[PDB]
C-alpha cells in the first residue's frame, strides 16, 4: 500500500484522459456569458477533479516529512495556482467584488500540460523569441527616432479646426462649442485645415484655429511623445494608416508626404523584413538540429454476375469520361446568377440531376467489381462515396432552410483533378500538413486564439454593455464588440488579419487605456508570432552595291554612336515628362497648351526617323528578332494611326479619341534603355510560367468559394433606403420589395439599391473575394452578408449572423493557404533561376556587382593601431585621459540624457517649461561642442580617418546653425516652417548610440547590401506608378467626389495622382478610390455636370476600365513588391552564413 | 440616425 | 452591465434619537451631468404600501419637507462622486420602514434602485 498504492493511478493513460476531457468540458463552459444557476454544481465537480488529480500527485512523489513532490516542474505551479484560486472563493468572507474571474482561464492553459506534445512546441516558441532580442532593440530605436521627428514637425497640427467668424466668455467659451466648427457630411470628426498653401482649405467665412480635442477619440496626435509613439507603431503595422496619412497632410500640407514615404520605407518595409528574416532563420536551425539529432448458387452466381463488372473501367477512357463530367459540372454551376429567368433555371435544375445520376451510378458500378470492403481502402473512393451520399441527402429532402448550403457541397469533386494536375495536389498536401505533421502547432494556435477570446470577453465584456453610449449611435452594441464569445472571437481573428487599431479605440473608450493597451498589444505580439511560425513550418516542409551598301555603314555608325544613344534617352524622358502637364488646368493656360501640341509632332517625327535608321542599319531580319525593337515598333503604330487620322480628316470618332489615351504607354520605351529596368524585367518574365501554373490553381480554388457565395447570396444584398438621408429602412417599415414599391408609387423617397460589389455573378464574386482577401472593402461585404435575409426581402440586422464563418473559412483557406502555395513556388523558382545563370544574385547589373563585391569586403574587416599621438607635451597627458573608456562611456550616457529631454516636449506647454528646456539644450550644445573641439586640440593631425568622427563634427555644426541662425530668425527674414526642420538636426546625436551596438550593425549592414538590388526594382515600380498615374489622370479627373476621392486626394493633377498610386501600392484603401468609379449613370452620377471652362461634361465613371485599372495595378504591384521582400530577406541569409 | 457615408456610422450604428 | 449597481445596506439599525445616514452609492460609467442626472428618494411603510417621495435631485436638491418626516431630513451625498446618501437627523420610531433610492444617469440606459430597511432600536 502507501507509496506503492497511491502511485499506479498516476501512470495509466486512462488517468490522463479524464483530466483531458474535463478541461475541454470546462472550456465549453467558459464560453457562456452569464452562468446559469444550475451550472454551479458542475463548477464544483471541476474543482473536485482538479483537487483529486493533485491529490494523487502529492501522494505519489515523497512521503513521511520529505520536502514536497512536484515543486520543480513549471506546470505544477499552474496547478497549484488554479487550486488555491478555486478554493479562495469558498472561504466564507474573502471577496465580493472579484474582478479577477479572468484567472479562471489559467485552467485552460492546463491543456498544454495534459495533451502529449504541446510542451515541446510552446517551449520551442519561447526559444525563438530569444533570437528576436536584437531586432526588437532596433525596432524600438527606429520607432523612437521617427517618433521624435513627427513630434518636432507635427505638433498638435491635428487640432486645427475650421471655425466660423461669428455671423450673428470671449475665446475660451466661444472656441469650445463644437457647433462653431465645420463637419463634413456627418463625419463627427471636424475637418482639418491649414494656413499653409498645399494644405487643406476652409470654405468661405471660416478660418483655421488650433482648438479642439484630436481625431478619432482624442487618440491621434503628435503632442506628447507617447501618442506619437502609438501612431508610428500604427504606420509600421500599416493598419488604417492611410487615414493617418490623409489627416496629417490636410493640416500640415501636401509636401510632408516625404515624411510618410520615408517612414513607410524605413519602418513598414525594413522592420517587417528584418523581423520575418530572423524568425525564418531561427526556425531553419531548429528543424536542422532536430534532423541532425535524429541522424545521431449464391457465391457461385454472385461471382458469375461480378466477373462482368470487374471486366470494366480498367482500359477505356471511362475513368477519363468522369473528369470531363466534373469540369462540365463545375461550369454548369458557375453559370448560376441573379436574376435568371425560367427556361434557364430549368437547364440548371434538370442538369444537376444528370451529373448526380451518373456519379451515383458510377460508384454503384465501382463497388461491384472492386471487392467491398476493400473499396474503403484507397481514400479517394471513400471521398467519392461521401460526396455521393450528401448529394442524395440534399436531393432526398429539399426542405433544409436554411441548410441548403449542402448544394454547394457537390462543388467539392473538383479535387479529384489533383491526381493528374500536380499543382492542385501541392495545395492538398499543404492543407493536409496543417492537420497532420504540423498538427500540434495549429492546435496551439487554436488554444491561444481561444484563450485570448475568453480573456477579453471576461475583462471587457461587461464594460461594453454598461458603457454603450460612448461607442455607438443609439446606445446599443456596435458591430464589433465583446459581450459574448462569438463576437470576441471575431475581434481576436480581426487583429490577426491586421486590423487591431479601430477596435482598440473602442476598448480604451470603455475600459481605460492601460488595460486595453496591455491586452491588444499582447494579442498582436503573441498571436502574430504563432501565425508566422505556422506559416513558415508549412512552407519549409512542403518544398523541403557601290552606294547602297555604302549607305548601310553610315547609318550603322549613327545608331551605334555614343552621342546618338544619349540623344534618344533624352528624347524619351522629355516625351514622357510632357505627359505630366495634361491636367484639368491645361485648357486655361493657353501658352503651355500650344507648346504641348507642337511637341506632339516633334516627338513623333523623331521616333519615326530614328526607327527608319534602325531599319537601314539592321535590316528586317535583325530588327524583327529583337523583342525590345518589337516594343518600340508597336508604340510608333499608335502614334502613326492617330496622326494619319488627324491628317485625313477623322478627327473625332469612338476609336480615334480613345487611342489618345494610349500615350501613357510611351514611358515603356525607357525599359530597354536602362540596365536597371532590363535586368528586373528579365528576371520577372523568366519566372512567369511558374506563376501561371499557380494562378490557375488560385482561380480554380477561388472558383469554389465564389460559386458557394452565389448560392448563399445573389439577390439578398438589395435594400430600400431613404435617399434624402441614405439610411436603410426598418423591417417594421419596409419588409420586402413589395412594401417599398408601394412607397415609390406613393411618391416617397425610396430606392431598391444594391451593394455594387456583391455576389450576383461569379465574376462579381471574384471581385468580392479580392476585397476580402486583402482586407480592404471586406467590412461592407460582410455587413451585407450577415444582414442577408432572402431574395426580395429587406435585410435585417445580423439576422444571418453565422455567415461570418463563411468569411473566416475563406481567409483561412483562400488567403492563408493560397498565399502559402504562391510564396513556395516563387522561392523554388528563385533557387533554380539563380542556379541556371551559373550563378549569383539576380536583380543586380554587371557594374552594380563590382560595387557590391568590394563593399562586402569593406564591411567585414577592421584596421589595427591608428595611434600616432600628440607626442610629448601637456597635450599627451590630456590624450591619456580622453582616450580612456571613462571618457568614452560618459558621452554615451549623456546622449541618453539628451534623448530623455526631447521626449518631455508637449504641445501647449508652459513658458517656464520652455525656458528650462532651452537652458538645458543650451548646456548640451556647449557640452557637445566642447567634446568635439577638445578632440581637435588633443588629436591635431587627422581627426577624420574613421567615419564616426566625421559624423560627429557635422552634427555639432548643424545644431549650432539651429541656434546661431535662430537669432537671425528673430532679427531678420523669417519662416517658422524652416525653424521646425533645422531643429531636427539634434536627432542626429541619437544615432551615435549605434556606435557600440554590434548586432544592430549586422542588421544595418546587410540592410545596406540590398540597396543596389532594391534600387533596380524600385525603378521598375516607379515606371509602373508613372504609367498608371497618366491613365488615371486622363480618365478619372472628373469622377464624382464620393468615398475616397475628395478635393485634396484625387486624380485631377499629376501631383494628386502620384500620392494616390503610392497609397494603393501598399494596397491601403484601394476600395475607396474604386467605389466612385463603379458609378455609371443616374441616380448616382450626372452625365451633364458642365464644369467650366472645359468641353468635358459629366461626373460619371467607367466601371469597366476602373475594374481593369485597380485590379491590374493590385496584381502587378503584388508581384514586384514580393520580389522586394525576396531580394532583401535572402541578403540576410548571406551574412549569417559566412559568419 | 447619422450619415451612412462615414466609416463610423457604419460600424457603430444600426441604421446603416 | 444589464443594470447599474447600487450599493446600500439592506438593513440599517439605528438607535432612537441618533442620526441615521442612509448610504447609497452607484457606479455608472458615464460622468454625472447635473443638468440631466435624476435622483428620487421615497419611503414606503411596507413592500406593498404607498411610496412617499421625500427628496429629489433635478438640477439641484429638492427637499419636499414631508410633514411626518420633518425638516430633519438632509441630503448627505455628492452626485459627481456617485454618492446619493441622505441623512435623517434625530431618528424617531415612526421613521422605521423602507427607503428607496432611484437613480438615472443619462445617457446610461439602466435605472438604479437601492432599498434600505430602516429599523429603530430602543
Ligand atoms: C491661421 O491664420 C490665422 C490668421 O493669420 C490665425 O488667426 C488668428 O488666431 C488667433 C488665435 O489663434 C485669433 O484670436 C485672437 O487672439 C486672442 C487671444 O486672447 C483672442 O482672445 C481673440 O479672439 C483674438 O481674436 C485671431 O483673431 C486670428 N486672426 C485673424 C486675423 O483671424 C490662426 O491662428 C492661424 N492658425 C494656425 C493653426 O496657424
Ligand atoms: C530552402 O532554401 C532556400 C533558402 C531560403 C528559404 O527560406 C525562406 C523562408 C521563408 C521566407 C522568409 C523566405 C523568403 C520570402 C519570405 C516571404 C516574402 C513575402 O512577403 C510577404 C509580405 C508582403 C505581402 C504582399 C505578402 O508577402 C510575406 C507574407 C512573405 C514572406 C515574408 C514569408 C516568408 C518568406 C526565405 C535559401 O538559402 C540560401
Ligand atoms: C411583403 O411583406 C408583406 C408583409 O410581411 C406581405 O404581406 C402579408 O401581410 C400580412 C399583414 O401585413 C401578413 O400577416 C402576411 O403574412 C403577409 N404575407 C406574407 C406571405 O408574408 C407580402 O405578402 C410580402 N410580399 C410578397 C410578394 O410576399
Ligand atoms: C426621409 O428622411 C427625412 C429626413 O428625416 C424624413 O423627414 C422629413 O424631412 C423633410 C426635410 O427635412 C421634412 O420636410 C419632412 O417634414 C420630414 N417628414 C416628416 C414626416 O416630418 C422623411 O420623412 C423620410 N421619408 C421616408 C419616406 O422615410
Ligand atoms: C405621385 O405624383 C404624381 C405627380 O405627377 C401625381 O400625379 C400622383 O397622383 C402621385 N401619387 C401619389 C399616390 O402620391
Ligand atoms: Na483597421
Amino acid at each position: 500500500p502507501i507509496r506503492k498504492l497511491a502511485i499506479k493511478i498516476l501512470v495509466h493513460s486512462l488517468f490522463n484522459m479524464l483530466i483531458m476531457c474535463t478541461i475541454l468540458t470546462n472550456c465549453v463552459f467558459m464560453t457562456m456569458s452569464n452562468p446559469p444557476d444550475w451550472t454551479k454544481n458542475v463548477e464544483y465537480t471541476f474543482t473536485g477533479i482538479y483537487t483529486f488529480e493533485s491529490l494523487i500527485k502529492i501522494l505519489a512523489r515523497g512521503f513521511c516529512l520529505e520536502d514536497f513532490t512536484f515543486l520543480r516542474d513549471p506546470w505544477n505551479w499552474l496547478d497549484f495556482t488554479v487550486i488555491t484560486f478555486a478554493y479562495v472563493t469558498e472561504f466564507v468572507d474573502l471577496g465580493n467584488v472579484s474582478a479577477l474571474r479572468t484567472f479562471r482561464v489559467l485552467r485552460a492553459l492546463k491543456t498544454i500540460s495534459v495533451i502529449p506534445g504541446l510542451k515541446t512546441i510552446v517551449g520551442a516558441l519561447i526559444q525563438s523569441v530569444k533570437k528576436l532580442s536584437d531586432v526588437m532593440i532596433l525596432t524600438v530605436f527606429c520607432l523612437s527616432v521617427f517618433a521624435l521627428i513627427g513630434l518636432q514637425l507635427f505638433m498638435g497640427n491635428l487640432r486645427n479646426k475650421c471655425l466660423q467668424w461669428p455671423p450673428d466668455f470671449n475665446w475660451d467659451e466661444y472656441i469650445e462649442d463644437k457647433s462653431h466648427f465645420y463637419f463634413l457630411e456627418g463625419q463627427n470628426d471636424a475637418l482639418l485645415c491649414g494656413n499653409s498653401s498645399d494644405a487643406g482649405q476652409c470654405p468661405e467665412g471660416y478660418i483655421c484655429v488650433k482648438a479642439g480635442r484630436n481625431p478619432n477619440y482624442g487618440y491621434t496626435s503628435f503632442d506628447t511623445f507617447s501618442w506619437a509613439f502609438l501612431s508610428l507603431f500604427r504606420l509600421m503595422t500599416q493598419d488604417f494608416w492611410e487615414n493617418l496619412y490623409q489627416l496629417t497632410l490636410r493640416a500640415a500640407g501636401k509636401t510632408y508626404m516625404i515624411f510618410f514615404v520615408l517612414v513607410i520605407f524605413l519602418g513598414s518595409f525594413y522592420l517587417i523584413n528584418l523581423i520575418l528574416a530572423v524568425v525564418a532563420m531561427a526556425y531553419e536551425e531548429q528543424n536542422q538540429a532536430t534532423l541532425e539529432e535524429a541522424e545521431q448458387d449464391c457465391c457461385k452466381p454472385w461471382l458469375k454476375v461480378k466477373h462482368l463488372v470487374n471486366l470494366v473501367v480498367m482500359d477505356p477512357f471511362v475513368d477519363l469520361a468522369i473528369t470531363i463530367c466534373i469540369v462540365l459540372n463545375t461550369l454548369f454551376m458557375a453559370m448560376e446568377h441573379y436574376p435568371m429567368t425560367e427556361q434557364f433555371s430549368s437547364v440548371l435544375s434538370v442538369g444537376n440531376l444528370v451529373f448526380t445520376g451518373i456519379f451515383t451510378a458510377e460508384m454503384f458500378l465501382k463497388i461491384i467489381a472492386m471487392d467491398p470492403y476493400y473499396y474503403f481502402q484507397e481514400g479517394w473512393n471513400i471521398f467519392d462515396g461521401f460526396i455521393v451520399s450528401l448529394s442524395l441527402m440534399e436531393l432526398g429532402l429539399a426542405n433544409v432552410e436554411g441548410l441548403s448550403v449542402l448544394r454547394s457541397f457537390r462543388l467539392l469533386r473538383v479535387f479529384k483533378l489533383a491526381k493528374s494536375w500536380p499543382t492542385l495536389n501541392m495545395l492538398i498536401k499543404i492543407i493536409g500538413n496543417s492537420v497532420g505533421a504540423l498538427g500540434n502547432l495549429t492546435l496551439v494556435l487554436a488554444i491561444i486564439v481561444f484563450i485570448f477570446a475568453v480573456v477579453g470577453m471576461q475583462l471587457f465584456g461587461k464594460s461594453y454593455k454598461e458603457c454603450v453610449c460612448k461607442i455607438s449611435n443609439d446606445c446599443e452594441l456596435p458591430r464589433w464588440h465583446m459581450h459574448d464569445f462569438f463576437h470576441s472571437f471575431l475581434i481576436v481573428f480581426r487583429v490577426l488579419c491586421g486590423e487591431w487599431i479601430e477596435t482598440m479605440w473602442d476598448c480604451m473608450e470603455v475600459a481605460g487605456q492601460t488595460m486595453c493597451l496591455t491586452v491588444f498589444m499582447m494579442v498582436m505580439v503573441i498571436g502574430n508570432l504563432v501565425v508566422l511560425n505556422l506559416f513558415l513550418a508549412l512552407l519549409l516542409s512542403s518544398f523541403s552595291g557601290k552606294l547602297w551598301w555604302n549607305l548601310r555603314k553610315t547609318c550603322y555608325k549613327i545608331v551605334e554612336h555614343n552621342w546618338f544613344e544619349t540623344f534618344i534617352v533624352f528624347m524619351i524622358l522629355l516625351s514622357s515628362g510632357a505627359l505630366a502637364f495634361e491636367d484639368i488646368y491645361i485648357e486655361q493656360r493657353k501658352t503651355i497648351k500650344t507648346m504641348l501640341e507642337y511637341a506632339d509632332k516633334v516627338f513623333t517625327y523623331i521616333f519615326i526617323l530614328e526607327m527608319l535608321l534602325k531599319w537601314v542599319a539592321y535590316g528586317f531580319q535583325v530588327y524583327f528578332t529583337n523583342a525590345w525593337c518589337w516594343l518600340d515598333f508597336l508604340i510608333v503604330d499608335v502614334s502613326l494611326v492617330s496622326l494619319t487620322a488627324n491628317a485625313l480628316g477623322y478627327s473625332e470618332l469612338g476609336a480615334i479619341k480613345s487611342l489618345r489615351t494610349l500615350r501613357a504607354l510611351r514611358p515603356l520605351r525607357a525599359l530597354s534603355r536602362f540596365e536597371g529596368m532590363r535586368v528586373v524585367v528579365n528576371a520577372l518574365l523568366g519566372a512567369i510560367p511558374s506563376i501561371m501554373n499557380v494562378l490557375l490553381v488560385c482561380l480554380i480554388f477561388w472558383l469554389i468559394f465564389s460559386i458557394m457565395g452565389v448560392n448563399l447570396f445573389a439577390g439578398k444584398f438589395y435594400h430600400c433606403i431613404n435617399y434624402t438621408t441614405g439610411e436603410m429602412f426598418d423591417v417594421s417599415v419596409v419588409n420586402n420589395y413589395s412594401e417599398c414599391k408601394a412607397l415609390i408609387e406613393s411618391n416617397q423617397t425610396a430606392r431598391w439599391k444594391n451593394v455594387k460589389v456583391n455576389f450576383d455573378n461569379v465574376g462579381l464574386g471574384y471581385l468580392s473575394l479580392l476585397q476580402v482577401a486583402t482586407f480592404k472593402g471586406w467590412m461592407d461585404i460582410m455587413y451585407a452578408a450577415v444582414d442577408s435575409r432572402n431574395v426580395e426581402l429587406q435585410p435585417k440586422y445580423e439576422d444571418n449572423l453565422y455567415m461570418y464563418l463563411y468569411f473566416v473559412i475563406f481567409i483561412i483557406f483562400g488567403s492563408f493557404f493560397t498565399l502559402n502555395l504562391f510564396i513556395g513556388v516563387i522561392i523554388d523558382n528563385f533557387n533554380q533561376q539563380k542556379k541556371k545563370f551559373g550563378g549569383q544574385d539576380i536583380f543586380m547589373t554587371e557594374e552594380q556587382k563590382k560595387y557590391y563585391n568590394a563593399m562586402k569586403k569593406l564591411g567585414s574587416k577592421k584596421p589595427q593601431k591608428p595611434i600616432p599621438r600628440p607626442a610629448n607635451k601637456f597635450q599627451g597627458m590630456v590624450f591619456d585621459f580622453v582616450t580612456k573608456q571613462v571618457f568614452d562611456i560618459s558621452i554615451m550616457i549623456l546622449i541618453c540624457l539628451n534623448m530623455v529631454t526631447m521626449m518631455v516636449e508637449t504641445d501647449d506647454q508652459s513658458q517656464e517649461m520652455t525656458n528650462i528646456l532651452y537652458w538645458i539644450n543650451l548646456v548640451f550644445i556647449v557640452l557637445f561642442t566642447g567634446e568635439c573641439v577638445l578632440k581637435l586640440i588633443s588629436l591635431r593631425y587627422y581627426y577624420f580617418t574613421i567615419g564616426w568622427n566625421i559624423f560627429d563634427f557635422v552634427v555639432v555644426i548643424l545644431s549650432i546653425v539651429g541656434m546661431f541662425l535662430a537669432e537671425l530668425i528673430e532679427k531678420y527674414f523669417v519662416s517658422p516652417t524652416l525653424f521646425r526642420v533645422i531643429r531636427l538636426a539634434r536627432i542626429g546625436r541619437i544615432l551615435r548610440l549605434i556606435k557600440g551596438a554590434k548586432g544592430i550593425r549586422t542588421l544595418l549592414f546587410a540592410l545596406m547590401m540590398s540597396l543596389p538590388a532594391l534600387f533596380n526594382i524600385g525603378l521598375l515600380l516607379f515606371l509602373v506608378m508613372f504609367i498608371y498615374a497618366i491613365f488615371g489622370m486622363s480618365n478619372f479627373a472628373y469622377v464624382k467626389r464620393e468615398v475616397g476621392i475628395d478635393d485634396m486626394f484625387n486624380f485631377e493633377t499629376f501631383g494628386n495622382s502620384m500620392i494616390c498610386l503610392f497609397q494603393i501600392t501598399t494596397s491601403a484603401g484601394w476600395d475607396g478610390l474604386l467605389a466612385p468609379i463603379l458609378n455609371s449613370g443616374p441616380p448616382d452620377c450626372d452625365p451633364d455636370k458642365d464644369h467650366p471652362g472645359s468641353s468635358v461634361k459629366g461626373d460619371c465613371g467607367n466601371p469597366s476600365v476602373g475594374i481593369f485599372f485597380f485590379v491590374s495595378y493590385i496584381i502587378i504591384s503584388f508581384l514586384v513588391v514580393v520580389n522586394m521582400y525576396i531580394a532583401v530577406i535572402l541578403e540576410n541569409f548571406s551574412v549569417a552564413t559566412e559568419e | 440616425c447619422c450619415n451612412c457615408s462615414s466609416k463610423w456610422c457604419r460600424d457603430h450604428s444600426r441604421c446603416c | 452591465g444589464r443594470s447599474m449597481e447600487v450599493t446600500v445596506p439592506a438593513t440599517l439599525n439605528v438607535l432612537n434619537g441618533s442620526d441615521a445616514r442612509l448610504p447609497c452609492t452607484f457606479n455608472s460609467c458615464y460622468t454625472v451631468n447635473h443638468k440631466q442626472f435624476s435622483l428620487n428618494w421615497t419611503y414606503q411603510e411596507c413592500n406593498n404600501c404607498s411610496e412617499e417621495m421625500f427628496l429629489q435631485f433635478r438640477m439641484k436638491i429638492i427637499n419636499l419637507k414631508l410633514e411626518r418626516f420633518q425638516d430633519r431630513v438632509e441630503f448627505s451625498g455628492n452626485p459627481s462622486k456617485y454618492d446619493v446618501s441622505v441623512m435623517l437627523r434625530n431618528v424617531q420610531p415612526e421613521d422605521e420602514g423602507i427607503y428607496n433610492c432611484y437613480i438615472m444617469n443619462p445617457p446610461d440606459r439602466h435605472r438604479g434602485h437601492g432599498k434600505i430597511h430602516l429599523q429603530v432600536l430602543m
